[PDB]
């Protein structure tokens, strides 16, 4: 099986400034999605194959990152973007890295 | 050169200009001539009208003077019978529509001609080589 | 000497990647055996006697068999192909009707339950005004109950009218070449170890592809091409347990099949120039159709696929083998077609072992369907006439189509399942060794030669 | 009016807004793009570029000797260049050309020619 | 669009099973695979399984099977192709199974593969 | 910028001589300069763009050598139609420096 | 004599080889790459596609310097710019498919320059005869 | 111009064999009212007087 690490757990920004957070696999070579999900809502894709956008989604949302290590970072932060960002490999799933507002 | 303009001299430009103005620029109109359940039938024979057309054309040029030059002197001389206006005339002011239905009755005269000179020419070519 | 001049040359060879349209091409013997038989026996231009292969020199192409274009060309053009052979035929509109259903006379037992219904009805003569009392025998798996008194119905009563099948034409296969048209070109990969995706170090083009018997089988791909020296598996993505894992191996499998039930056609006049085949009389004893592996075979090729598969999740693995999980009839179980008479067959038999990193046969039964619902279309069904006599028939099992079941919360084991899905599955065991280019000439290159003027 | 002809006000009032005009047209096709500029004629200096913007966009490319004061506009429907210079001194009475910028290229890949003609000028006193 | 509507929140006893019905419309119901997901506090995301509509041919998550059933129904009619009901029968119910249920879909891009789900359900609260 | 300078001012010479018009640079402008020519009162036409290419609707007595930071206008077989004031105009980067003007008397 | 073998240069037979190997051979590619109720409409539009390519690939080279020859020189000289790799190394090692892979950014311009090339050619044969 | 039917009705399909359905009317839910259209009529003199003109 796969295991997914997030690194900084809870990260406590002001908005307007960014953000990086970072993932950790065990078995490298394969893609990595990013998801969004906010305060008791429905969850919501971010970055599929690791560095694509997907639909209703801006710019500043930029994934990077090969191997084991991968990088989502988020530029000129907003409020509505504080909130849960998790990570998956094919049918596994990391912990979920919390944003709040500092 | 930073800030560079263009004009896009496009597909059929130099209709009413002048005969030496649309003389530079019939090569992309030459070029463009060529591209472009029962509609695909419908689209299919108008595609292979338009290259019945231009096989046609080809063939047509061949006979004469030039395989597939755009430009061709021959050995004819101009009848002056046919439209007796001298050369700066036709060169500077007359437009092609203008000048299509000036001379549209020797049209075929003309490619009778053309088809005679270049058979004695062919002639003459593969006597001239009889010798050799 | 030092300023170059350029040149164009024309006929340069060199293709890029591309997606045609190829033409099907079938061969000239089966038009000896002519009168619309098959399909393509008459819609197809005859094949090339010498199929010309020409091996290239210091060559490398990547090829991808995952993305690749052709394989639904071969989709499209087989599913529309069928949809071809059925319109000269007849349409049960008349046949959807009330069915006065008993059971088959047989010795019944309670607790099992008889395969065979006998089902009267009236169905209208060729004259309008008069109609009959007519009675043939179907399956359990063709008619419902509908709502003391039991009266039937088929099952296809509320979605279509069945197209029933031409009895003058037959469902076997013949094999189709596609030939790619001028000014493209058909690249074929001879690298032996070549998992169908990456650069192939001997690749070899060619005018027409080779023989591609067109099979109708959802696991368990019959009648395919062998591999050459050992058990190949191949897959888009290993990790990805949502695709299909295609494993071909190297010897064939013989497997036997067949239907004892000796039947009786019977025809039905539906109206002017109509005919209904129905079943008559089931002559003798009512058996079960089944089907046979040979055991040794068989626990020898699951070894080999053992052996292959512990190379892709390392030597310590433990490996099992289960049967399918669930769905409808035909991807659970194994489909397929033996002379124009539809099998779904039991696989449970086969899949059923595990493997530790340290003169008999197995027998399968089947159900018999006669309405098919084939590619699953929404208003397009399909009866197949009952044909005579006892049915056997010998095909080779040549692969496997597998899929890696959802391991998460540490996995030790890895089991596989038998499951068959989309059709195109079938068809990329088959076309997974080309690919098509488009030649374009007309190359352009520098040398030390101006125009004399 | 002839092609590139500026027109608008002569005098311009000490430090207001010079405001003038230039009859510009279309290409021949609507895939064509030109660029219009402000160029002045000085009689101390030289040929002083003012500034210009594209057809296509509403980008405005100007000289920053003049330190961003002007607002470059157009109105291709109404034959509109204008240039709206602010805090107009008397440095900038001179006479005014609007200039067409663009090349003349005769099939698909290549240059092939560029023209960069004028029209006469106006001249503007500021004073 | 692409909807995505699940039933309402249900309160079930332990040792019972929940039916979970999943319909979606606005594209072709035969294509695109249906996977179902989990959301439990304090463990995250958990896979469930999926289900091609095409035949129903499924995949469990190996720690779930004996437990989970996934059935579908099409639409047999040549007015309304698009709209088409999966449903997930989950059976052995203990007090730890009390989470949100997601039924996905992936996009439809051509380099998107079928974990990336794109469209989500609303959600269904199950509580023992 | 760019500094463009072009000599000289104002050039005298009887009809029929072949004259020469330097305009030097600061920087790399390779061939990106323009020579134009302006009536006293009327607006600048084209005579040269590419800085060696001559432009169609001008004699071929207007030439140009030249390259990087140098060039020279020539002209064969002054004539009376050529008393104007010459420019000569970069167009490398921005912004648009033109020259200082050569007189024709 | 007697004991005759071949071996059968078929069709596209010199892709790995160098330039100079495929340049002899390049003829019969160039003679290989013409001939080749619903099927047959699907069959009629990829033949008539195959010669809508043949049509177009003739035309392409007609407005250039040779009318139907294989090799064509022309007045262009080549821009050291685009591949600045010299003769022998082009010529003896180079593969097809890579040669085509270098230099695919600057074939349009490559077919611009032949175009007005042969155009301004044509009016320099054409002024070159005015004079007679 | 605005254009509207205020009738709120029902679709009713029918089964008249296999695979063939005709949808007819059922219902019709509230008033039974006649379908119209508005034009402006300021709009329509101006437009009257111009064509007029
Ligand atoms: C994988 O590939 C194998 C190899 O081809 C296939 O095996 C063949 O399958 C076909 C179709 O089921 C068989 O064809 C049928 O055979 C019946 C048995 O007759 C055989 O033996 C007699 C006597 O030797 C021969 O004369 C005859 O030609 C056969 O060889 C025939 O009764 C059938 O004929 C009936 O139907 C045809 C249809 O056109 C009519 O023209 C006839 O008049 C008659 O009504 C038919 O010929 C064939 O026998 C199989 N070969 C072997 C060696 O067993 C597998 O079927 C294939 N796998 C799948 C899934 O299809
Ligand atoms: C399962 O395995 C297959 C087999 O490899 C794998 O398919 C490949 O996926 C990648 C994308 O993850 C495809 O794209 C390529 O990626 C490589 C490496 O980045 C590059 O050559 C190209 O990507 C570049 O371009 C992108 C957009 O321009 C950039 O964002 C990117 O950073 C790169 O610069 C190239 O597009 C690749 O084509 C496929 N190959 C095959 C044979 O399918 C698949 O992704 C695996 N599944 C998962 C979920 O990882
Ligand atoms: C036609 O079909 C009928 C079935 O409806 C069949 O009748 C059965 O015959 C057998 C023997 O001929 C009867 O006896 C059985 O024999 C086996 C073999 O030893 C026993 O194991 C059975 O015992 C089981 O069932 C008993 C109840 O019947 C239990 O008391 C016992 O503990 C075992 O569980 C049994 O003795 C059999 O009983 C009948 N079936 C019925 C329903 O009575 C008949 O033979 C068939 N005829 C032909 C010609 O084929
Ligand atoms: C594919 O083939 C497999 C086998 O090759 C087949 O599996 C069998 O199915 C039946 C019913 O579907 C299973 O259930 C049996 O049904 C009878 C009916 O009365 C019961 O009496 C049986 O109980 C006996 O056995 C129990 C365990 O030994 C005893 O506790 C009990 O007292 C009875 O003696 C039994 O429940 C049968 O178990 C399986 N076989 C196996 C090995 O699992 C499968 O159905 C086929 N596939 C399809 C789709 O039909
Ligand atoms: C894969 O193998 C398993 C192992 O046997 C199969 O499970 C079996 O499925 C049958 C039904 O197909 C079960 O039979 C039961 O019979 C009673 C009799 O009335 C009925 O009430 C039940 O509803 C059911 O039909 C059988 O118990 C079950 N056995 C086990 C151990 O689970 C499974 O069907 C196989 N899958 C395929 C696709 O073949
Ligand atoms: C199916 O049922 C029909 C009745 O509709 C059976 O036909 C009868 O069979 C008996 C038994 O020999 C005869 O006495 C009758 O004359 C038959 N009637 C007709 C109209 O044929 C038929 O035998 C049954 N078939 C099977 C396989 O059980
Ligand atoms: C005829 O078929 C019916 C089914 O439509 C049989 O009725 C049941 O059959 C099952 C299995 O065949 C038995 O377990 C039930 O006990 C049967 N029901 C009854 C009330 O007996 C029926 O047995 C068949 N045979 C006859 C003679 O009617
Ligand atoms: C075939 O048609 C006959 C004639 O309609 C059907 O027989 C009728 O059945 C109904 C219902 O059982 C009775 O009320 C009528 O009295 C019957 N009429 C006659 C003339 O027999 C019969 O059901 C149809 N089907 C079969 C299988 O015979
Ligand atoms: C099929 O074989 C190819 C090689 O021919 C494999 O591709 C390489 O796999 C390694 C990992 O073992 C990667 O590091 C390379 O980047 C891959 N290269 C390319 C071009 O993809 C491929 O993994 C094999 N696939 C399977 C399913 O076995
Ligand atoms: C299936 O049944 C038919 C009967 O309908 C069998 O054909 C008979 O065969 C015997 C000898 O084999 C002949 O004497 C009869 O004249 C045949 N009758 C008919 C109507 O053809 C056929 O042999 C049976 N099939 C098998 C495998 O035994
Ligand atoms: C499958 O069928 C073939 C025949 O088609 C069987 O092969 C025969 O096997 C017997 C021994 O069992 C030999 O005496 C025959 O010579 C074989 N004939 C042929 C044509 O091969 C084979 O045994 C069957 N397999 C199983 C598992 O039943
Ligand atoms: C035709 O319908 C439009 C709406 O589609 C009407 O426009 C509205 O007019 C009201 C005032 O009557 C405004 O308050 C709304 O903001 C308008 N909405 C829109 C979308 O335009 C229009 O008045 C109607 N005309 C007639 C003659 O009935
Ligand atoms: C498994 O064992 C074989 C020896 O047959 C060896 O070649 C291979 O590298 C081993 N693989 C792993 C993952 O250890
Ligand atoms: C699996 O194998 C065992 C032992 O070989 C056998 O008892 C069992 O019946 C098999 N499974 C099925 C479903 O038949
Ligand atoms: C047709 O009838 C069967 C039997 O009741 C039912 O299961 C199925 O849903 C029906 N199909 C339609 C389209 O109504």
């Amino acid at each position: 099986e796969i295991v997914l690490t997030q690194s900084p757990g809870i990260l406590s920004l002001s908005p307007g400034e960014t953000a990086t957070l970072f993932c950790k696999a065990s078995q490298g070579g394969n893609a990595m999605t990013w998801y969004q999900k906010r305060r008791g809502q429905v969850p919501r894709l971010l970055i599929y194959d690791t560095s694509r956008r997907a639909s209703g989604v801006p710019d500043r949302f930029v994934g990077s990152g090969s191997g084991t290590d991968f990088f989502l970072t988020i530029n000129k932060l907003d409020r509505e973007d504080f909130a849960v960002y998790y990570c998956q490999q094919f049918e596994f799933f990391g912990l979920g890295s919390e944003l709040e507002v500092h | 050169a930073v800030g560079i303009g263009a004009v896009f001299l496009g597909f059929l430009g130099a209709a009413g200009s002048t005969m030496g103005a649309a003389s530079m620029t019939l090569t992309v109109q030459a070029r463009n001539l060529l591209s472009g359940t029962v509609w695909g039938i419908k689209q299919l024979q108008a595609r292979v009208l338009a290259v019945e057309r231009y096989l046609r054309d080809q063939q047509l040029l061949g006979i004469w003077g030039c395989s597939g030059k755009l430009i061709c002197c021959t050995n004819v001389p101009w009848n002056s019978s046919w439209s007796n206006r001298n050369l700066s005339e036709i060169w500077d002011n007359m437009t092609w529509l203008q000048w299509d239905k000036e001379i549209s009755n020797y049209t075929q005269i003309i490619y009778g001609l053309l088809e005679e000179s270049q058979n004695q020419q062919e002639k003459n070519e593969q006597d001239l080589l009889a010798l050799d | 000497a030092e300023n170059l001049w350029v040149t164009v040359y024309y006929g340069v060879p060199v293709w890029k990647d591309a997606e045609t349209t190829l033409f099907c091409a079938s061969d000239a013997k089966a038009y000896e055996t002519e009168k619309h038989n098959v399909w393509a026996t008459h819609a197809c231009v005859p094949t090339d006697p010498n199929p010309q292969e020409i091996h290239l020199e210091n060559v490398t192409e990547e090829f991808n068999m995952w993305k690749n274009n052709m394989v639904e060309q071969m989709h499209t053009d087989i599913i529309s192909l069928w949809d071809q052979s059925l319109k000269p035929c007849v349409k049960l509109t008349p046949l959807c009707v009330t069915l006065q259903c008993t059971n088959v006379t047989n010795n019944i037992t309670d607790d099992m339950r008889g395969e065979l219904k006998n089902c009267s009805f009236n169905m209208t003569t060729e004259l309008r005004d008069k109609k009959q009392k007519v009675y043939s025998l179907f399956y359990r798996l063709d008619v419902v109950q509908i709502n003391s008194n039991k009266e039937y119905r088929l099952i296809n009563c509320n979605t279509s009218a069945c197209t029933q099948a031409c009895p003058k034409v037959s469902f076997e296969p013949i094999p189709i070449h596609y030939c790619a048209p001028a000014g493209f070109a058909i690249l074929k990969c001879k690298d032996k170890k070549f998992n169908g995706t990456g650069p192939c170090p001997s690749v070899s083009t060619v005018q027409c592809t080779h023989g591609i018997k067109p099979v109708v089988s959802t696991q368990l791909l019959l009648n395919g091409s062998l591999a050459e020296e050992e058990v190949m598996i191949r897959s888009e993505n290993i990790t990805n347990n949502a695709k299909n894992i295609l494993v071909q191996f190297n010897t064939p499998v013989q497997i036997n099949c067949t239907r004892p039930n000796n039947n009786t056609r019977k025809s039905i006049r539906i109206g002017p120039g109509q005919a209904f085949y129905a079943t008559g009389d089931i002559i003798g004893d009512i058996r079960q159709a089944h089907c046979n592996v040979s055991k040794a075979t068989w626990n020898e090729t699951l070894g080999k696929v053992v052996k292959q598969l512990r190379k892709h999740f390392g030597n310590n693995t433990i490996i099992r083998f289960a049967n399918s999980s669930g769905g409808d009839l035909e991807v659970t179980t194994h489909s397929f077609n033996c002379g124009g008479e539809f099998f779904y067959c039991n696989t449970s038999g086969l899949f059923n072992s595990t493997w530790i990193s340290n003169n008999d046969s197995i027998t399968l039964p089947c159900r018999i369907k006669q309405i098919i619902n084939m590619w699953q279309r929404i208003g397009q069904c399909m009866y197949a006439p009952p044909i005579q006599g006892v049915i056997r028939c010998v095909s080779n099992i040549t692969g496997l189509i597998l899929t890696r079941d959802g391991g998460s919360t540490n996995s030790t084991t890895e089991t596989f399942r038998p499951g068959g899905g989309d059709m195109r599955d079938n068809w990329r065991s088959e076309l997974y060794k080309y690919k098509v280019v488009k030649i374009e000439p007309l190359g352009v290159a520098p040398t030390r030669c101006k125009r004399r003027v | 009016q002839v092609q590139l002809q500026v027109s608008g006000p002569g005098v311009v009032r000490p430090s207001e807004t010079l405001s003038l005009t230039c009859e510009v047209s279309s290409g021949s096709t609507s895939r064509d793009f030109f660029y219009w500029s402000w160029v002045r004629q000085t009689p101390g200096k030289g040929l002083e570029w003012i500034g210009g913007m594209y057809s296509n966009s509403e980008e405005t490319n100007h000289n920053p000797s003049l330190k961003s004061r002007v607002i470059i506009s157009k109105d291709t429907s109404k034959n509109e260049f204008s240039l709206r210079l602010t805090s107009v001194t008397a440095a900038d009475t001179a006479v005014y050309f609007c200039s067409s910028r663009a090349k003349i290229y005769y099939s698909a890949s290549y240059s092939g020619g560029r023209i960069d003609v004028w029209g006469p000028g106006l001249l503007v006193t500021v004073s | 669009q692409v909807q995505l509507v699940q039933s309402g929140a249900v309160i079930k006893t332990p040792g019972s099973s929940v039916k979970i019905s999943c319909r979606a419309s606005g594209y072709n119901f035969r294509d695109y695979s249906i996977h179902w997901v989990r959301l439990i506090p304090d463990k995250g995301f958990e896979w469930i399984g999926w289900i091609k509509p095409l035949w129903g041919a499924v995949s469990y998550a190996r720690q779930l099977q004996g437990r989970v059933s996934m059935t579908r129904q099409l639409s047999q009619d040549p007015d309304d192709p698009d709209w088409g009901v999966a449903y997930m029968e989950f059976s052995g119910l203990t007090p730890a199974d009390t989470a949100e249920y997601f039924c996905v879909r992936r996009g439809s891009c051509d380099y998107c593969g079928d974990f990336p789900w794109q469209y989500w359900g609303q959600g269904t609260v199950v509580v023992v | 910028d760019i500094q463009m300078t072009q000599s000289p001012s104002s050039l005298s010479a009887s009809i029929g001589d072949r004259v020469t018009v330097t305009c030097r640079a600061s920087q790399g402008i390779d061939k990106d300069l323009s020579w134009f020519q302006q009536k006293p009162g009327k607006a600048p036409t084209l005579l040269i763009y590419t800085a060696s290419t001559l432009q169609t609707g001008v004699s071929s007595r207007f030439s140009g050598s030249g390259s990087g930071t140098d060039f020279s206008l020539t002209i064969n077989n002054l004539q009376p139609e050529d008393v104007a004031t010459y420019f000569c105009q970069q167009d490398f980067s921005f912004p648009l420096t033109f020259g200082g003007g050569t007189k024709v008397d």
